[PDB]
Parts: C-alpha cells; structure tokens; sequence
C-alpha cells in the first residue's frame, strides 16, 4: 500500500 | 509590416536541475525552501507576511504549552507558585490567538511564563522533551510580537514551523539555471508517485540537525534521531536512483550544536566516541560518519557542507558553491 519513499527505495 | 521574429528571439531554453531536500523532520528542509525564495526570488511582501501572523502566534503557543507540559512530565516546580494560576489561563486561552489576535491577558500570561525560573529550568532540559528549535526565537521576542500592529519580519517567516500536506515545490533562476526543488518529507505516499519523484534528479541535498544528537528517544523508537538520519542517507547514498545525482550533505544547526557540544556529551549519541567534545572535532566525527556510509566511495563523492539554515548569508554561499558544483557535473 502506501510507502514512504524509505521504505519505497529499500524494498528493492 | 515588418514579419516578426521567433518567438524565443535568439534565447536559448535554460536548463533544468531537479533537486530534492531529502532528511528527517525538522532538519532545516522548509526552511532551505524559504531561503530560496528569499534569495532568488521577489522576497515575501506584506500580503505575504501578514499571512503568518497566526502561525507565529500559534509557533509561540504551542512552545510555551510544550514547555509547561513537559515541567509536569519532569517534576519541574514553578519558581513562584502564582505562575500555576497563569498557567490555566494558558490553556483556557491556548485558542485565543487563531483570528491573529494576541490579547493583552494572553500576553502577559506568556511573559510571566517565560519570565519563570523553573519554566527556564525547563527549556535548558529542552533536549528531554525534543522542543523546537524556534521556541526561544519568538518567546524572547514576545513584546515586539504582541503589538496589534505587529507584521512578521522576514526572519520572523524564516522561523515558522508550517505542516506539510502535498507538493512543497520552489522554483527560481540561477546562473542561467532553472532550479525545481522539492521539499519531500516522511509523509506516506504512493509508489508511483515516489518512481516519478526520484526519477531525472539533478541533485540532492540531504538535510542533517547536528543538534539532535543529544536528544531523547520517543517510546518504540529503534534508535536515537542521528542513527535514523544516518539510516536514510545510507539508503540515499547507496541506491540506483542517484548514480548520477550530486549528493550534497548539509550539517545543519551547526550554530545549535556549537552551544550544545559544551554542556552536552557527544557520546550520549555515539557511545563509541573517544574523541574530544569540541565543536571541530565532534563535527568531523559525525561528518565522516555520515561520509563512510557511502559505500562506493571511488566511483561517487559526497558534498559535505556545514549550515545554519537560518542564516540567509550563509545559505547564499552554501548554495553557490553547490550550484557550481552541479555545474561541473553537467
Ligand atoms: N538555530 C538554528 N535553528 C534552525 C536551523 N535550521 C532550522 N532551524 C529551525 O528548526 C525548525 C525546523 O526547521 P524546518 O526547516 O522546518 O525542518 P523540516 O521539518 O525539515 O522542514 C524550525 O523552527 C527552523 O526554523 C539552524 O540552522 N539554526
């Protein structure tokens, strides 16, 4: 769901 | 009839620097934002000023409130017991200035607040209850903030803590750049929306409050605010989005931490440390730690520069020097 971008970049 | 020219009439486009202010809530973001406009920009007119009238008003309540509140948390005592009384009122009139209106009685109530040994006792503590750095700027301006007449002075709007619901973007002109930058902050957003914000960025400036070193932990955090920093600049560091992109370091509130590394030990945050508290030398501390986060050294270089974002000179320089920068990787 909605991500801050943290997160958004470490899931990679 | 003399045909007229092209419409760009021999100008070539600018080009165009996208720049993300990256860091952890109250870094000095918005601020940086506001100091563009400042610099590069018209200013803020009196249109403009009259607006933040509330907001400096509720900055200044919401201080004081705090402070009070954290006395009560800390078993800090009034210096004189008639502040209790005062202390009331505070909270029945906390509402009072919302049409920017700061009453003669609400007024007088702050001053004697402020004025209060145990009250002081307590802001020294400040680092206890984590309280904003611009609480002292507008208390100890009370009486020029007060009058009826009063409208904010440009340092005044520098200073005011706004929330931040959707894009915070500035844009201006320099060295025959277009700059785009964009305030991005903790807020949760969707991933498409953070692909097409991170996607085609010039430069990041990643925002640091060295001053926060020394500050307490709220219940459930994993770690003090300097190691969540440093965990978000090691993300931004060492991903793909920004192979390309300048990185570029602001230790901000330098002028915070210079006070602060007397009376405070930088090992409170870096249990390891062995160094001396001075301000040089716990400053090259945290600055390489920070530094040695960047995990591809050789191929990438970080821009480290020392702030105080409220200080429009020093930003002015500070940005030059970055803008070069960008430049001579462009
Ligand atoms: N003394 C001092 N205060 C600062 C400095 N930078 C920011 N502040 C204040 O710290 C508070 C938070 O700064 P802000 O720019 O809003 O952080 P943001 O949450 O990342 O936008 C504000 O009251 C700023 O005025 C600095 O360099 N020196």
């Amino acid at each position: 769901s909605r991500v801050t971008w943290y997160d958004f970049l470490m899931e990679d | 009839l003399v045909p007229r020219g092209s419409h760009m009439d021999g100008e070539k486009a600018a080009k165009e620097v996208k720049l993300l202010l990256l860091g952890a809530g109250e870094s000095g973001k918005s601020t940086i934002v506001k100091q563009m406009k400042i610099i590069h920009e018209d200013g803020y007119s009196e249109d403009e000023c009259k607006q933040y009238k509330v907001v400096v008003y509720s900055n200044t309540i919401q201080s004081i409130i705090a402070i009070i509140r954290a006395m009560g948390r800390l078993k800090i005592d009034f210096g004189e017991a008639a502040r209790a009384d005062d202390a009331r009122q505070l909270f029945v009139l906390a509402g009072s200035a919302e049409e920017g209106v700061m009453t003669s009685e609400l007024a007088g109530v702050i001053k004697r607040l402020w004025r209060d040994g145990g009250v002081q006792a307590c802001f020294s503590r400040s680092r206890e209850y984590q309280l904003n750095d611009s609480a002292s700027y507008y208390l100890n301006d009370l009486d020029r903030i007060s009058q009826t007449n009063y409208i904010p002075t440009q340092q005044d709007v520098l200073r005011t803590r706004v929330k931040t619901t959707g894009i915070v973007e500035t844009h201006f002109t320099f060295k025959e750049l277009y700059f785009k930058m964009f305030d991005v902050g903790g807020q949760r957003s969707e991933r498409k929306k953070w692909i097409h914000c991170f996607e085609g960025v010039t430069a990041i400036i990643f925002c640091v409050a060295l001053s926060d070193y020394d500050l307490v932990l709220a219940e459930d955090e994993e770690m003090n605010r300097m190691h969540e920093s440093m965990k978000l600049f090691d993300s931004i560091c060492n991903n793909k989005w920004f192979t390309d992109t300048s990185i570029i370091l602001f230790l901000n509130k330098k002028d915070l931490f210079e006070e602060k590394i007397k009376r405070s030990p930088l090992t409170i945050c870096y249990p390891e440390y062995t160094g001396s508290n001075t301000y040089e030398e716990a400053a090259a501390y945290i600055q390489c730690q920070f530094e040695d986060l960047n995990r591809r050294k050789d191929t990438k270089e970080v821009y480290t520069h020392f702030t105080c974002a409220t200080d429009t000179k020093n930003v002015q320089f500070v940005f030059d020097a970055v803008t070069d920068v960008i430049i001579k990787n462009n």
